[PDB]
RNA sequence: AACGAUAAAAGAAGUGAGAAUCUUCUUCGCCGUAAGGACAAGGGUUCCUGGGGAAGGGUCGUCCGCCCAGGGAAAGUCGGGACCUAAGGUGAGGCCGAACGGCGCAGCCGAUGGACAGCAGGUCAAGAUUCCUGCACCGAUCAUGUGGAGUGAUGGAGGGACGCAUUACGCUAUCCAAUGCCAAGCUAUGGCUAUGCUGGUUGGUACGCUCAAGGGCGAUCGGGUCAGAAAAUCUACCGGUCACAUGCCUCAGACGUAUCGGGAGCUUCCUCGGAAGCGAAGUUGGAAACGCGACGGUGCCAAGAAAAGCUUCUAAACGUUGAAACAUGAUUGCCCGUACCGCAAACCGACACAGGUGUCCGAGUGUCAAUGCACUAAGGCGCGCGAGAGAACCCUCGUUAAGGAACUUUGCAAUCUCACCCCGUAACUUCGGAAGAAGGGGUCCCCACGCUUCGCGUGGGGCGCAGUGAAUAGGCCCAGGCGACUGUUUACCAAAAUCACAGCACUCUGCCAACACGAACAGUGGACGUAUAGGGUGUGACGCCUGCCCGGUGCCGGAA
RNA sequence: GAAACGAUGACUGAAUCCGCGCGGACCACCGCGCAAGGCUAAAUACUCCCAGUGACCGAUAGCGCAUAGUACCGUGAGGG
RNA sequence: CGAGCUGGAGAUACGCUUUGACUCGGGGAUGUCCGAAUGGGGAAACCCACCUCGUAAGAGGUAUCCGCAAGGAUGGGAACUCAGGGAACUGAAACAUCUCAGUACCUGAAGGAGAAGAAAGAGAAUUCGAUUCCGUUAGUAGCGGCGAGCGAACCCGGAU
């Protein structure tokens, strides 16, 4: 509703459908929203109000800041209009307010975690995420994942005090195709459904299935896909 | 230059009723342009145009002998000139 | 066999070697939300005139969209360009790759969008918002005066700038009525003698102490640098002062005066028919847009392009002795498009083909409404073989005694039913439905009385076999299977019980995500998303529910 | 293959003339030769074009064409 | 060259030519717009510019890659040449190594030719004396699911 840019739709890459299904839509604008924060450092602002956003589920709160600039922020659950917002080292565990981890108290509940100083948030962003603090370990902060994973963050990382908005994304039942039509293209098409050609799970003679695997080969139900990687060794118990 | 670009008088009936109203009709040069068109014929002609009116005209006849046939393309010019009208006495023709 | 829709055709006159077919006159009939009219695409001279008459034309041609020659197409303002950007395309530098090449920031290209100055008439045989007459407008260079000092970017800001449904007030285009006005005459068959009949009944511009719904708006001073790269007198933010109604600003449109125009028709000439000259009236009442006022009001979730033009700021620069802005004169006005066909015999369909083709306008009467249905204006057309006959049979129709499904695979087909108003209406239910359930009644004309109309209600009376009097116009019910539902599918034998679906589950994925396209340590989709998210797989609204077996296979886990 | 020798993508990596490489694993002897720099005419190949000739054709032949890559077909490549 | 000419053109009119037309052989001079296309754009042949000289007409320039600069490169060639990349039908009476074949095709670079070339060689006479080509050795030697089948080189003769 003030100042922002054209997100333009688009499902396939240099020309091919490459993640399936995806296409209908109401035609949305794109919201900058400050995921970082950094800059705005010791600067207050005002929440001036909370805003709809299509492309997020959580919320979206225009920032008046006592400088003149206005910014959007993932607005946090209880955040109301006409509150204080603060972001630099220098901040109380008040809602909305931006301060890095190792300020941060434990048994804390945070949104917008990022994972390297800077680049902006990147963890808790969608509805009713948080981020449950267990303990610092060195410049490292042990913390819990909306998944229920344990990482190891460094304090060095900034973070928002309490967990997303849009409360809850249950009284939203969609209700009929169409409504699903007004976001994403005819969804879940059934491999069982197609035919030997198409897809692994296709042909035979009747309603069937026999071995189960995806799309292209694989396999689908249990099979870590994650690989040999470095960012493990900042990672503390994953499974559930 | 000035001689070249005006290649014809228009003949038929209009120019010809046209001209009694001091209006003169030129086939020119298709490139030609409206500026370079009214400066030959304010200088050949010794006259002030007033106001110049100008379009483009294709082609494309045969009779017999299955020789496909072809286009010619020309480009008409009409001109008005103020109360001091006339071309040499090229007019009444 | 056929001569390409069952929308007809008749006679007269003409022309010519020759006439069902060409011209002309009088009729007839078909379309009339089109079978009329205006674009766009596309086609390319098919347009107009004069000639022609091999072949093309399903027949014939004297004719034609065919053949020959000549002509016709006119723009500062309408479309496009010399302006802008979207998807996309390209792309110095740059990132990748046996080669050829693939990607890619700015930038540039790119309308289907933004922006931007002209209207009313006239008329060639054939053009017209282009020519012409009338009176306007836009920008540019200079001149003469007003004026007296800034002007303000390649960068700042504002602004351009945007949804869907619904809806109040005012109006217009436009349409109706009349014993309003104006004009022409005559009518007689029985009557009317006009209060009958026909036709016309206002477009542009300028000004106006005239009416006017609606619509748009804050003005100033100051503070903080931590915001717009910097600067800013511009903008944001915070604070102070007057922010009820109002108050300013704008007039859609109406009215009046003027003026240019047009106007039914009349007047003369007539080379077979056109040209020229003249010109009356301009009422009252009713209706009325998808247009205008306008960026109105309300409601809603699925949350509704960009960039330039523009308006406001300073930077640098020239200049403060000739600034900007205004006013009046002159000058200037580039390129491409414009004919014609354009729901079609000129486009796509091998044909002058019963198909297909995007947008706009699309009158009247009747009928709740309407772009429906019937008839009909304007306009267009009778579909490029014809004429007899009145057999079998075949196609498309009308009626049908008595019976009424007995037909048959199957009521397939074809009837019945049919609109609006009133009464009335079941099991069953997710309490919405089922429902137009089922069933029954009314419907026309005249008069009188009442009211809320275009019309309606009550009374009495009339006519016919019959009153949605013709056209448009549900047959209904009981029980079951399957699928919850709207939707989607096999272009061209399958529309469904297929697929999809809202909902449920298993599962993977911690972000340079899994997964996917790819020559590639490129790039991109996933996603400018982040586990209330994304991939996969299955089941398939809702309700009650989903048991037993882990040997084989697969997946996750341990490791003597 | 008993597979020498050339060649090189990955890893390594020497000698310098009582020195190096070769001689079809490999050794010794006998013998042939000097890599890790560059150029180099002629003999060879082909025929758009030009001339000459022919137990080559003479209009369904010969080139697709007595000339046309036209007419015609196809959105196009192309076909003809 | 020495009288005709005015293109095919079967066509009339106007003319030209012994002060040597016409034609032929050899040079020049003009050569619109597109195309490597090259100012910028572009849906080829069209739009739109700026800079220098200039009385307007009009003329010249404005692409990137090499190098100081002179000067060179882009693009086009029927087949032939070398290079990078490289099929399958087919044979094997099936098929998989193998064959077809490093053929066809694509791509690059170039020329009238190219390629190759001046022995760390061939090779068994202590012979030879750069390369390419032709005959020959020779279907020999050998390779081979030892199958289908594939197939050298030295000597010698010869072009140069
Ligand atoms: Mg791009
Ligand atoms: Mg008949
Ligand atoms: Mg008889
Ligand atoms: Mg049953
Ligand atoms: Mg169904
Ligand atoms: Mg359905
Ligand atoms: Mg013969
Ligand atoms: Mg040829």
């Amino acid at each position: 509703l003030t100042e922002a840019l054209p997100k333009t739709g688009g499902r396939n890459n240099r020309g091919r459908i490459t993640s399936r299904f995806i296409g209908g839509g109401h035609k949305r604008l794109y919201r900058i929203i400050d995921f970082k924060r950094r800059d705005k450092s010791g600067v207050n602002a005002k929440v001036a109000a909370i805003e709809y956003d299509p492309n997020r589920s959580a919320r979206i709160a225009l920032l008046h800041y006592a400088d003149g600039e206005k910014r959007y922020i993932l607005a946090p659950e209880g955040l109301t209009v006409g509150a204080t917002v603060n972001a630099g080292p220098e901040a109380e565990p008040k809602l909305g307010n931006a301060l890095p981890l190792r300020f941060v108290p434990v048994g804390a509940v945070v949104h917008a975690l990022e994972l390297v100083p800077g680049k902006g948030a990147q963890l808790a962003r969608s509805a009713g995420t948080s981020v449950q603090v267990q303990g610092k370990e060195s410049d490292y902060v042990i913390v819990r994942l909306p998944s229920g994973e344990l990482r190891r963050v460094h304090s060095e990382c900034y973070a928002t005090i309490g967990a997303v908005g849009n409360a809850e994304h249950k009284n939203i039942v969609l209700g009929k195709a169409g409504r699903s039509r007004w976001l994403g293209r005819k969804p879940h098409q059934r491999g069982s459904a197609m035919n030997p050609v198409d897809h692994p799970h296709g042909g035979g003679e009747g309603r069937t299935g026999a071995g189960r695997v995806p799309v292209t080969p694989w396999g689908k139900p249990t099979k870590g896909l994650k690989t040999r990687r470095k960012r493990k060794t900042s990672d503390r118990f994953i499974v559930t | 230059s000035h001689y070249d670009i005006l290649q014809a008088p228009v003949i038929s009936e209009k120019a010809y009723s046209a001209m009694e109203r001091g209006v003169y009709s030129f086939w020119v040069s298709p490139k030609a342009t409206k500026t370079e068109i009214k400066d030959a014929i304010q200088q050949a002609f010794g006259v002030r145009v007033i106001g110049i009116s100008t379009m483009n005209v294709p082609g494309k006849r045969k009779r017999v002998g299955r020789f496909i046939g072809q286009r010619n393309d020309r480009k008409k010019a009409i001109v008005r000139l103020a109360e001091g009208q006339s071309i040499e006495a090229l007019a009444g023709q």
